[PDB]
């Protein structure tokens, strides 16, 4: 029940027959039965600011005037 | 910045005792040996005293040694500077000065060179009214 | 539909942007676009020096001011431009040299104020100058002032110290100081900031000489002309004030024989 | 497609010659060293080399730790007068020389920084009097964030500064930390300043230091006993060890061959004599 | 997600039905998600020393005259 | 077959040609080409300026004097170019820029004369300073020297002025001013001018940095070191002299940020 994941690589080893080049993945392995108990994945996801930056009712087109 | 704001513009005659200040309240890079520049109208801006942030790295001009001394309140945060028995050669404007990176006040030692947030300045005068 | 505007427009060159509410259009000199020099067109053989946003990029002159005594102003390009940062360098350094501009004049008032203002390019300006006794006599200096300009007067004033001469131009208003009526100046390329209408002028200028290439350092392609053609008033004051300002910028800049700085004597 | 531990290349049967062939002439003010062998110039057998240069990759030269610095940390009695100590230090490499020296065969490197960190502690006043085992928190105070002015301020509380909290007489403490520098490498030598001495300014207002810029600037490590006052003082010092893991570099200099003074490199009075007496005709 | 590589060895057990011999291969796993936690995995690469020993513009034949 | 050599060259950057007949082949720095900058590389926005031909092309600085007597040479890149027609220009104006460069230091004498000079180019050429009272204590003007550049002392000299300091360098010629012995400096890319067969040495310097632009006003990239190995010494006289001169071009120059005119205080 382990749990592969990447690793984005920042820094290079000069090395691609172990390290640096050929994608290099981590395991994880949950040991407990309560989500509570789990690390942080920090595999998480990005949205739009929109909600925040646009929140207006009609389309907002940059190029535009914002008042016609 | 930090916050140096700096007061104490007393006109002693010559030979009396006169407090300098300036608060260092906010911990950035804190200012380690700090800095006291006098700008006299007639010569220029010139380094003078110095007392490192945590360590007893104390530098003293040639002119004021002994009679100028620099500390400060390691929790008040605010700079003093003891200068006793006042010639009326060191009638000045004064400048305290923020040295960041500590480093900057051991590599070199005194100030001057690594130091980027300036003091407002207080007239000085010492003199035979 | 989106509300796009002929009198709302946005320039962009380099780092630099122009914004405008009260545009009247945009003129194209000629209806020809600035450009580079043509393979079949050139003529000095050397690989030729184009700074692009270096030099192609707005500049702003000194501003003058709208009274109603004033009598019109004048500038020319690239001339106006000497000392405007790299393209007056690239200038100053190169034998040779060629470059479009769009010339953007501001002067916003009131709905309140009123007044005709005709901004004219003038290729080849060549003005009249002051002395009844010697033609062709403005000197250099007096020739180029460069970023400040010059002005148009409404009574010529010939120069009579011949002990030392002014040597400058005299361009009476109304002959548009060239010996022509002012009223065909509409002949060229143009645009009238009406303050009812609009506060700016932008006109759009190739460069124009009869060879592909020229000394810019010896020789003004294009002037610019601004003339009141309608006298400034605001509600019932005596002596109203308006700002005019004008941003140049260079197009298509490319120069060629590359030598050492030329320092000419500007006084 | 060749390793750091592979074989290097066999020396060849090679016998006797006389032509227009000129191995042994050339001319290094071309700048170029001759690259020969030994069947260039002598005669030599057919050898199956086994050796390999394993040992000197960039990798295993730097894959070592080594004590950056000695931070010194007490908890005395409440009664005291001079109050707690508590260190501050500088990240930086440039405080010993050993590793230094090594960093500085090149211009510039990138690479994952391991840290360790043995901590010692001992009775200073000769009594008979207790401690109760101590745990120190060594805290990460990077660049702009508060720094410590008591042992008990509000800055220990660490809502985003990394710290390690690490129990006497355990395992030393050691985490990683990766490439974080400014730059897209970290640079050992600046030729250049931080600040641009301008004509229309006053020269106090223009002055930086020579070599000095941010590249370099890593905040500090704050550390202190976080037991309360004890009433017989107690003393002890971190040591802590870098080894640069993930290593690569650029721009090979020579290396360090007058002690160093400072951390730029300047250098002092009689201390410019690194070789010795030697004779030109003697072995 | 194990990471198995081998071993150059060196000196030998009088063993090949288990050590000695036949390829001795090594594990490692991946416990963090983060490279910078990885351990360094020594298997590097080597090149040519020429960007240091011949810098020259011009081919260098060993056996020809330098400077022709 | 033609009679092609690695002797006789001949380099052209712009409307500038070196020519010579006693080379010891070219020199390219760690076998890197000067390069623009890469789009998978780059770092700040807005479009970058490329003056090309303008810039690029070769500059000779002012010449000195070798003799028995002379410890050394120094110069460092781009500071040597900085008051160098555009480039200097271009230097000045923006906030950040990058270069190559083809340095070129000339020196022939006679058959009968002879030495040897070291030409090493060293990436983050920080020098030694003169203090033994403060370190890194240096100021801009005494590092950055321009086109004159500056030399190497065989004795060092610590300032004891603790009033007003010196602030300057006190490069070692043997520790090569920074504390190595010479005898590695072969470690950089480098030539040397052994008067029997060459009369010049050329490098060719790619931009090299810890990043891919900097600002070359408050950073030097590269230094130019030259140095005798062997004595200078001719026939029988006592104080000969031979002139060395050296020429730099920058390559694949371009820069970013324009803005205003930056004058620094060099004095
Ligand atoms: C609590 C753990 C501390 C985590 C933060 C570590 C700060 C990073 C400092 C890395 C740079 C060290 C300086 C040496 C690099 C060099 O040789 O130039």
């Amino acid at each position: 029940g382990a749990q592969v994941s990447s690793q984005k690589v920042g820094a290079h080893e000069n090395s691609n027959r172990a390290y640096g080049g050929s994608t290099i993945n981590y395991t994880t392995i949950n040991y407990y039965r309560d989500s509570a108990s789990n690390a942080a994945s920090k595999q998480d996801f990005s949205q739009d600011p929109s909600k925040f930056t646009e929140p207006i009712k009609d389309v907002l087109i940059k190029t535009a005037p914002m008042l016609n | 910045q930090v916050q140096l704001q700096e007061s104490g513009g007393g006109s002693v005659q010559t030979g009396g005792s006169l407090r300098l200040s300036c608060a260092a309240s906010e911990y950035t890079q804190s200012s380690a040996c700090m800095g006291w520049f006098r700008q006299a109208p007639g010569k220029e801006r010139e380094g003078v005293a110095g007392i490192s942030r945590f360590f007893g790295t104390a530098y003293y001009a040639d002119s004021v040694k002994g009679r100028f001394t620099i500390s400060q309140d390691k929790a008040k945060n605010t700079v003093y500077l003891q200068m006793n028995s006042l010639k009326p050669e060191d009638t000045a404007i004064y400048y305290c000065a923020a040295g960041q990176g500590c480093l900057t006040t051991i590599q070199a030692l005194g100030g001057a060179y690594g130091y980027n947030a300036w003091g407002q300045g207080t007239q000085v005068t010492v003199s035979s009214h | 539909a989106c509300g796009y505007s002929d009198r709302v427009l946005q320039l962009t060159l380099g780092n630099s942007t122009i914004t405008t509410q009260e545009a009247a259009n945009s003129v194209v000199a000629y209806g020809r676009w600035p450009e580079y020099l043509r393979d079949s067109e050139a003529n000095p053989v050397d690989q030729p020096t184009e700074p692009d946003v270096a030099a192609c990029r707005f500049y702003t002159l000194d501003t003058v001011s709208w009274t109603k005594e004033s009598r019109g102003w004048w500038w020319k390009l690239p001339d106006a431009l000497r000392d405007m940062g790299l393209f007056g360098q690239n200038m100053y350094y190169h034998y040779l040299g060629r470059s479009g501009y769009t010339v953007h004049v501001q002067c916003n008032a009131s709905k309140f104020h009123q007044g005709a203002l005709g901004v004219f390019a003038v290729p080849e300006m060549c003005l009249a100058g002051d002395s009844n006794t010697t033609t062709m006599h403005t000197s250099y200096q007096n020739a180029n002032p460069g970023e400040k300009g010059g002005t148009f007067t409404g009574t010529f004033t010939p120069d009579n110290n011949q002990t030392s001469p002014a040597r400058r131009f005299c361009p009476v208003d109304y002959l548009l100081g060239n010996g022509t009526l002012l009223g065909n100046a509409f002949v060229f390329p143009h645009q009238i900031i009406n303050l009812r209408t609009n506060n700016c002028a932008t006109l759009v200028l190739p460069y124009v000489n009869s060879l592909s290439i020229d000394s810019m350092v010896k020789h003004n392609n294009w002037g610019i002309a601004i003339l009141p053609l309608a006298p400034l008033n605001f509600a019932s004051e005596s002596s109203p004030e308006i700002p005019i300002t004008l941003t140049i910028a260079p197009m298509c800049c490319e120069f060629n024989g590359l030598r050492n700085i030329t320092l000419p004597r500007l006084q | 497609a060749a390793t750091s531990r592979d074989a290097l290349p066999n020396t060849e049967a090679s016998g006797p010659t006389h032509s227009k062939e000129i191995p042994a002439l050339t001319a290094v003010e071309t700048g170029a060293t001759n690259p020969l062998v030994p069947s260039d110039t002598v005669q030599t057998r057919h050898v199956v080399q086994h050796r390999s240069r394993s040992e000197s990759s960039i990798e295993s030269f730097f894959a070592r730790g080594a004590c950056v610095t000695i931070m010194t940390v007490d908890n005395p009695a409440s009664t005291t007068n001079k109050d707690k100590l508590f260190a501050v230090w500088k990240i930086t490499y440039k405080d010993t020389v050993q590793l230094r020296r090594k960093l500085e065969f090149f211009t510039y490197s990138r690479f994952d920084m391991e840290l360790t960190f043995v901590v010692t502690a001992n009775f200073t006043e000769t009594n008979n009097g207790h401690a109760l085992n101590q745990v120190y928190q060594i805290m990460y105070v990077p660049p702009g964030a508060p720094v410590p002015e008591k042992w008990d301020d509000y800055t220990w509380q660490t809502s985003s500064n990394p710290s390690i909290f690490y129990t006497y007489g355990t395992a030393p403490a050691r985490i990683s930390v990766p490439y974080v520098g400014i730059s897209n490498a970290y640079s050992h030598f600046y030729d250049g300043f931080s600040k641009v001495p301008l004509k229309d300014q006053s020269a106090a207002l223009g002055d930086s230091l020579y070599g000095a810029a941010s590249l370099n600037d890593f905040g500090i490590l704050a550390v202190r006993v976080v037991n309360d006052h004890n009433p017989t003082k107690v003393t002890s010092k971190i040591r802590v060890y870098l080894k640069p893991k993930h290593i690569r570099v650029w721009c090979p200099r020579p290396p360090r061959a007058v002690a160093y003074y400072g951390p730029g490199v300047d250098y002092k009075d009689g201390t410019l004599t690194p070789l010795s007496t030697k004779d030109l005709t003697t072995y």
